[PDB]
């Protein structure tokens, strides 16, 4: 056949692949967490958005750090052979480097290593996306007018800047879910997903701006935060 | 608005 | 699998097809027609441009019309199925809708006719290329400082624009196939291939102009002409 | 320089 080149993801395998989506509303009194409302609205919009790409989509709601890791240990031990990517979408609080069961914490990468290329074979070579709502710390932004790595071939999309808060809005979702979705819808079928995550970046920054009774809370800002290890281009669709 |  | 989209033709068939260079150097005295020094030149840089884009190339010297004709037919009626195209470049004295057999002309449209989709049955849906340099009439430029369509999936990539001469230099080759080698070499692996053939048609506009001592025939330019009625982008590489 |  003619010349070849191969600078992106195969993603015509039979099956898109998973989408979990884990969505953590309501916590453990003990743990003093206060309830997510508006997360719901993310988890729906997730959940319609990957199913329109094809993705097998799997929601989850109110896990303990235990059901996380189980849940997560459980898919990477799954044949994802006859799947192209693999994609887990993560609502709840959080912290740097930590997300929240409903009873306490999980390690990021606890959770994330399940996927490292020597430890689900069947995922090695393909994109494993974690989309990640929660905070990451508590800074607020005040704006102004042979071989491969084990760590390859993954993307975090952060919805914040490394040591930031993160915003959700009770009625409308948060800041970050919203915007990904929408961007996903409008061009999903048309741009590269470093493009379409710049696009949500540009979103968040510019569109969306805190308002509080409390002024240490109020017109604040957010700017998500893309960490790629990925290798090649990501279209979420194929030629034929 | 809330923090997450 | 995920969403799928067919604007382009299919080039991953297990060759990309035949490539066949009528080369039309010399020409039976009673025509009348001069022999085209620097057609040879031509012949070997189309040769060695179509051989890297890994078309099965062959190269024809000095046929008749009958020749021509015949050769035309026989082709047409090879079993094309496993080839993703055809492309014919025919190198000639011509007018407008003619190219020279070395005794004598041929209706350019019995030539393509050969080729329509409910003709050539193994090439329907498939693109089919003619690239012609040879002149379209005398003219100078000055210049200034359920079915588908049995015509559809051609290209006629002219050397020049309807009813003008076309240019040869006896040392360089012909400024139109000189130009095609040229941008096909730089950007076959990167280009569409009418954005490709506009390259061309920028390259020949710009970069050449005729030197003769005879000042009917002195300070000239040219523009190629691209005929499209393709249904799908072209390009002569594809993804895996 | 000639034409075709």
């Amino acid at each position: 056949s003619g010349i070849s080149l191969d600078n992106s993801y195969k993603m015509d395998y039979p099956e898109m692949g998973l989408c979990i989506i884990i969505n953590n509303k309501n916590f453990h009194k003990s743990t003093g967490m206060t309830s997510r409302s508006g997360t719901d609205v993310d988890a729906a919009n997730l959940r319609e958005t990957f199913r329109n790409l094809k993705y097998e989509v799997r929601n989850k709601n109110d896990l303990t750090r235990e059901e996380i890791v189980e849940l997560m240990r459980d898919v990477s031990k799954e044949d994802h052979s006859k799947r192209s990517s693999f994609v887990c979408v993560l609502l709840s609080h959080g912290e740097e480097g930590i997300i929240f069961g409903t009873n306490g914490p999980v390690d990021l990468a606890k959770i994330t290593n399940f996927f490292r290329g020597d430890r689900c074979r069947s995922l090695t070579g393909k994109p494993k996306l974690f989309i990640i709502q929660a905070c990451r710390g508590t800074e607020l932004d005040c704006g102004i007018e042979h071989k491969i790595p084990v760590e390859a071939d993954f993307l975090y999309a952060y919805s914040t800047a490394p040591g930031y808060y993160s915003w959700r809005n009770s009625k409308d979702g948060s800041w970050f879910i919203q915007s990904l979705c929408a961007m996903l819808k409008q061009y999903a079928d048309k741009l590269e997903f470093m493009h379409i995550l710049t696009r949500v970046n540009r979103k968040v920054a510019t569109e969306f701006e805190s308002f509080s009774f409390d002024a240490t809370f109020h017109a604040k800002k957010q700017i998500p935060c893309i960490v790629s290890m990925l290798t090649k281009e990501l279209y979420f669709y194929h030629h034929h | 608005d809330e923090v997450d």
